[PDB]
């Protein structure tokens, strides 16, 4: 039985344009264990993205989160992708500045 | 510093043709996580994943990182076991879960014991409430049940809950006990936002609070409008700290009859907000 | 402390 994961794309503190802040990717609810999570700027990817442990709950599923620097501006878009064996198709999540 | 839990999150996956097994066992006092062995590295060893932890020798690392080894092995077996009992390839990757531990009282009194196991995201085996039966979840799984009952597992479970677990917990609880009871109250405030249209979005903010557990409701007028409203699953900072919102959709002009309230254990008393068009 | 893990 997989388990297809739960994303959410926000960053760490409030945003602010032209003040550097974190992003993050925050991946629950999947099984198996294997994920890969790409974080994107603009349509391309960005290169230095930490990821935390991998942990599960008590259902069995796992979670992680995937982080990366950054300041946001005015137009810049970004989003998180991810793999994973429960989809079809890797799911791109776009960041909202108000969620 | 009522219930409190000692509790092993342990992980064993196969990956068939790049490498050996990833073996990860993770210790959670009160949910949150104290030591962690991760297989993946160099020299694996148990860790401290806080700081209170360091208090403990020497002696004691060693001694979980050699038994941590040596479960290690005992879920390499049990990942072959399992290709058999499913008549499964050797080349597919599988996953081993398992959850054990205990709960306490207050009075440091035993409530519960866990020893739960998984395979591939569902339930394998568990030991029931008595601490004396089993439930399989499948015929896989009766095998198990058959061998560990021959065996007397339940009663070896049985004699590290009462004890080991019990009285590990209560040491652990009392280098920990300060730092397990911090508390990190939210900050709270209310967003608007309208995409032109006659409704407008009033989003309900808490962050940097700790630990996790949080409510939030929006209310119409004294009742709470659970049916209407849209919320996240809590999430963490990064930092340590968590967030976590509660919109609803109103009608344009009427922001001032709704009412927006956070409860969280790091508060005094509720908090109670409203939308604040800026100065 | 975690328990010592036997056979499946």
């Amino acid at each position: 039985i997989q388990k297809t994961p739960q994303i959410q794309v926000y960053s760490r503190h409030p945003p602010e344009n032209g003040k550097p802040n974190i992003l993050n990717c925050y991946v629950t609810q999947f099984h198996p264990p294997h994920i890969e999570i790409q974080m994107l700027k603009n349509g391309k990817k960005i290169p230095k993205v930490e990821m935390s442990d991998m942990s599960f709950s008590k259902d069995w599923s796992f979670y992680i989160l995937a982080h990366t620097e950054f300041t946001p501006t005015e137009t810049d878009t970004y989003a998180c992708r991810v793999k994973h064996d429960s989809m079809a198709e890797p799911k791109t999540v776009y960041w909202d500045r108000d969620m | 510093m009522g219930p409190h839990s000692l509790r092993y999150f342990v992980t064993a996956v196969s990956r068939p043709g790049l490498g050996e097994p990833r073996y990860m066992e993770v210790g959670y006092v009160d949910d949150t996580e104290f030591v962690r062995f991760d297989s993946d590295a160099e020299n694996p060893r148990y860790e401290p994943r806080a700081r209170w932890m360091e208090q403990e020798g020497p002696e004691y690392w060693e001694r979980e990182t050699q038994k941590a080894k040596g479960n290690e092995q005992s879920f390499r077996v049990d990942l072959r076991t399992l290709l058999g009992y499913y008549n499964q390839s050797k080349g597919g990757s599988h996953t081993i879960q398992v959850i054990s531990g205990c709960e306490v009282g207050s009075d440091g009194r035993l409530l519960r014991g866990y020893q739960q196991y998984a395979y591939d995201g569902c339930d394998y085996i568990a030991l029931n409430e008595d601490l004396k039966t089993w439930t399989a979840a499948d015929m896989a799984a009766l095998i198990t049940k058959h061998k560990w009952e021959q065996a007397g597992e339940a009663e070896r479970l049985r004699a590290y809950l009462e004890g080991t677990c019990v009285e590990w917990l209560r040491r652990y609880l009392k280098n920990g006990n300060a730092t397990l009871l911090r508390t990190d109250s939210p900050k709270a405030h209310v967003t608007h936002h309208s995409r032109p249209e006659d409704k407008v979005t009033l989003r309900c903010w808490a962050l940097g609070f700790y630990p996790a557990d949080i409510t939030l409701t929006w209310q119409l007028n004294g009742e709470e409008l659970i049916q209407d409203m849209e919320l996240v699953e809590t999430r963490p900072a990064g930092d340590g700290t968590f967030q976590k919102w509660a919109s609803v959709v109103v009608p344009l002009g009427k922001e001032q009859y709704y009412t927006c309230h956070v409860y969280h254990q790091g508060l005094p008393e509720p908090l109670t907000l409203r939308w604040e068009p800026p100065p | 402390k975690v328990i010592t893990f036997i056979d499946l």
